[PDB]
């Protein structure tokens, strides 16, 4: 029981520590994706309107 | 039957046996079984604490 408890504690700590970091990093990736998309499409729209 | 001064010599023998047994005999015994019970109980307690 002592061995199972220590092993499970380490396993769950490692898993949560990895998963939360992954989630936050990919949230930063999504934020950057949205920012880049907006930055490109702003000038795309302006370039359409001037030709109009 | 007939009372005799044997009443006194056995009174010496009895007190001598009582003193020697009280000092040396009892304290070493009963330690081992208590140690067994404490080992089982503390192993259970520690395992259940780690389970919690």
């Amino acid at each position: 029981d002592l061995d199972l408890a220590k092993a499970s504690a380490t396993d769950q700590l490692k898993k949560a520590k990895a998963e939360a970091q992954v989630i936050i990093e990919q949230a930063n990736k999504r934020r950057s994706q949205i920012l880049d998309e907006a930055k490109a499409e702003a000038e795309q729209e302006r370039t359409k309107i001037v030709a109009q | 039957m007939n009372l005799n001064a044997t009443i006194l010599g056995q009174a010496i023998a009895f007190v001598l046996f009582v003193l020697f047994a009280m000092k040396y005999v009892w304290p070493p015994l009963m330690a081992a079984i208590e140690k067994r019970q404490k080992e089982i109980a503390d192993g259970l307690a520690s395992a259940e604490r780690a389970h919690k």
